[PDB]
RNA sequence: GAAAUUGUUGAAAGGGAAGGGCAUUUGAUCAGAC
RNA sequence: CGUGGAGGUCAGUGACGAAGCCUAGACCGUAAGGUCGGGUCGAACGGCCUCUAGUGCAGAUCUUGGUGGUAGUAGCAAAUAUUCAAAUGAGAACUUUGAAGACUGAAGUGGGGAAAGGUUCCACGUCAACAGCAGUUGGACGUGGGUUAGUCGAUCCUAAGA
RNA sequence: GUGAACAGCCUCUAGUUGAUAGAAUAAUGUAGAUAAGGGAAGUCGGCAAAAUAGAUCCGUAACUUCGGGAUAAGGAUUGGC
């Protein structure tokens, strides 16, 4: 059936169009970490 | 041919290991149409089908 | 339809074009600009002989931090490739051409791509982990590919001359002189 | 409308995080968490002197 | 022209695998095995006998035996055109040991 | 169906950036003319 | 000078192409900008006299969306290890079988369960995306099937407690 | 099986052979190693590494809350038949 496959065939093409909106739309603070530390410290060197 | 499943059939009709079994490879056309815990028992009786040998662990030297 | 920039006769030439193909772009692009304007049994009998590693791609756009190879020299560039999956695409477009070449009924042994475009397709994105629990975006570059292959003809000779010659009063009586001296 | 614009909950992040200091939503695991909120400038926010 | 032949060769492995790293070397010794086999006979595309295998395999991937005594023979290919007409083929021959044997064509019948 | 950005063709230039101002040569190109 | 809307007016322009966009093509203006030509395009839109304002952007670590250089680069290096034939297939380093070599070595990489999950179980069909290589394979995708109690649990009893 | 041992190392029953591959083997690496003579001269500091180690027999001081210290220190033996 080509009209059976031609069907599943756009579907999962608008389907995945549609995921990578998602992975946009997110994409931008997707790293926002409130409450993050930093492995490394540096003492600040001087002396009073 | 994809006999993973008939090999995991055979290993719990035979009641061993499945790393103990062996399927007649010539047969790979015959076995797939397996496909029953029946089927499979026709196979084992009549041979295609084997249960290979424990391998051995001999205490002589001991 | 509506192909990239055509300097080809629209009549003596086939044409055939992949799109959204899962191939690098920048490495189709290098291995396009390679066979253009080639004769087109030359192209893939070459394409054949990459497949091999007897001769090579030449990267000459996208090169950075690529190795140096013999095979290069026969180009004049020290930095080459085989890019296996490109080549295919291309290998598979070549066939194709060369078919509707003959639906056409066009002479196959005069044939030569003439126009060869591959530009970018819409990335595709997957996610990748990162250290200190970040995110990036990991993505593929798919191509459209487009090649035109024409009949060559070597059968244009023309002469075109347009005279309109603007002579003032005094370079017209001095050509006249020069008559008058029978030269 | 008066509402508008205010619907949210948002709040600076302050300084430190590297990014602009407008009020940004709070929250997570949307597309819209972390985004501009209120300011005149930004998607979403307050208009400019709302009409009364 | 490529004649249909058979010969009998000894290879010297040790030193072929002369320091290589030994989880690699068992697996070397069928890429050499190969190679060597398409110096002689150039036909570019070859097929071991799995005993041969287990000839090279006996002793474990460090172990490889010092010289191996082959049987190459060149058959021709079938159907589906391989990109060459001609076929290469191993299997390994018994022997005792496989010091100081000379390459023999074996006549064929 | 704009822009960034990108491919092909075409034209041009290029000895550790490019771009701008004043003036003209060279090439390309175009209005007024009656 | 420019923009969204409003009253008036040119019995203004328009499917014989309105607006929009494109144009190292032309003209007007000191300039804000205005005007014509060509290409695209397909339904509405301008001049003038006045009214009104959510009315002009290069910047705000501005806001939202989009895209580069970097760059075919960094990388894909813990847990010892793969190899040969055949079948399958358009296609086989990676699927299936045989052979071989190996490892977990009973405080296991084995057989069962608790919390949590929720159909992942299992067959048939399938390869667009997913499995940071591949893919004919899959905890993926499509169509179905599957969980049987007088005795195993809950249910009943009380504990610290509510 | 070794062994005091549920230690480490090898195998049997069951289970995996899944962790992107190929070709070469430069620098600098990461992990693992060995070094003549000297023996801490190195460095803030013996940090890091080396030495020692199991069992049996001998021998075992100062001090002490008399229980310890103590495996003190220091020696000798170890296979096969
Ligand atoms: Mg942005
Ligand atoms: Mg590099
Ligand atoms: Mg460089
Ligand atoms: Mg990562
Ligand atoms: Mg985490
Ligand atoms: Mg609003
Ligand atoms: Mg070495
Ligand atoms: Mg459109
Ligand atoms: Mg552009
Ligand atoms: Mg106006
Ligand atoms: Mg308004
Ligand atoms: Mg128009
Ligand atoms: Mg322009
Ligand atoms: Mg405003
Ligand atoms: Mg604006
Ligand atoms: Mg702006
Ligand atoms: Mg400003
Ligand atoms: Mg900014
Ligand atoms: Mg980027
Ligand atoms: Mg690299
Ligand atoms: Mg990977
Ligand atoms: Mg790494
Ligand atoms: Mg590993
Ligand atoms: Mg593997
Ligand atoms: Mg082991
Ligand atoms: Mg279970
Ligand atoms: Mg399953
Ligand atoms: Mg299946
Ligand atoms: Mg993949
Ligand atoms: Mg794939
Ligand atoms: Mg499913
Ligand atoms: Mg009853
Ligand atoms: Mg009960
Ligand atoms: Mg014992
Ligand atoms: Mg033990
Ligand atoms: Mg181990
Ligand atoms: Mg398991
Ligand atoms: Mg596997
Ligand atoms: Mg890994
Ligand atoms: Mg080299
Ligand atoms: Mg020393
Ligand atoms: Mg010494
Ligand atoms: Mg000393
Ligand atoms: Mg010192
Ligand atoms: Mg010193
Ligand atoms: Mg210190
Ligand atoms: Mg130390
Ligand atoms: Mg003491
Ligand atoms: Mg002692
Ligand atoms: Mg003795």
């Amino acid at each position: 059936d080509k009209k059976g496959v031609q069907t599943q065939q756009r579907v999962w093409q608008t389907e995945r169009f549609d995921k990578k909106r998602l992975d946009k739309r997110s994409a931008k603070f997707v790293n926002n970490q409130p409450h993050y530390r930093d492995q490394l410290l540096q003492r600040e060197h001087h002396h009073h | 041919a994809n006999l993973r499943t008939q090999k995991r059939l055979a290993a719990s009709v035979v009641g061993v290991g499945k790393r103990k079994v062996w399927l007649d490879p010539n047969e790979t056309s015959e076995i797939a149409q397996a496909n029953s815990r029946n089927a499979i028992r026709k196979l084992v009786k009549n041979g295609t089908i084997v249960k290979k040998a424990v391998t051995v662990h001999s205490k002589s030297r001991t | 339809a509506r192909y990239g920039a055509t300097s080809t006769n629209p009549a003596k030439s086939a044409s055939a074009r992949g799109s959204y193909l899962r191939v690098s772009f920048k490495n189709t692009r290098e291995t396009a600009q390679a066979i253009n304007g080639w004769e087109l049994t030359k192209a893939q009998k070459y394409l054949e002989q990459v497949l091999d590693h007897q001769r090579a791609i030449p990267f000459r756009r996208f090169n950075s931090s690529i190795g140096r190879t013999a095979q290069g020299k026969e180009f004049g560039v020290t930095k080459a490739r085989w890019p296996a999956k490109s080549v295919k695409f291309v290998q598979g477009l070549l066939q194709n051409a060369a078919a509707n070449a003959e639906a056409k009924g066009l002479d196959a042994t005069k044939l030569y791509v003439s126009h060869i475009q591959v530009n970018q397709a819409p990335k595709q994105r997957r996610r990748t982990y990162r250290a200190h629990g970040r995110i990036n975006k990991y993505e593929s570059s798919p191509s459209h590919i487009e090649l035109v292959v024409t009949e060559k003809e070597e059968a244009v000779a023309k002469a075109a001359e347009k005279k309109v010659v603007r002579l003032t009063s005094r370079q017209r009586g001095r050509i006249a002189a020069q008559k008058r001296i029978a030269a | 409308s008066e509402k508008a614009g205010h619907q949210t909950s948002a709040e600076s992040w302050g300084t430190g995080r590297a990014v602009a200091r407008i009020p940004r939503v709070g929250g997570g695991g949307t597309g819209r968490s972390g985004q501009g909120a209120f300011g005149n400038m930004c998607r979403g926010g307050r208009m400019f002197a709302p009409t009364k | 022209l490529k004649d249909v032949v058979t010969r009998e060769y000894t290879i010297n492995l040790h030193k072929r695998l002369h320091g290589v790293s030994f989880k690699k070397r068992a697996p070397r010794a069928v890429k050499e095995i190969k190679k060597f086999a398409k110096l002689h006979m150039g036909t570019d595309d070859v097929r071991l006998a799995p005993e041969l295998n287990q000839a090279i395999w006996k002793r474990g991937v460090k172990g490889v035996e010092y010289r191996l005594r082959l049987r190459i023979s060149r058959k021709r290919n079938e159907e589906e055109d391989a990109k060459n007409p001609l076929f290469s083929y191993v299997e390994p021959v018994l022997v005792a040991s496989a010091k100081g044997l000379q390459t023999v064509v074996v006549e064929e019948d």
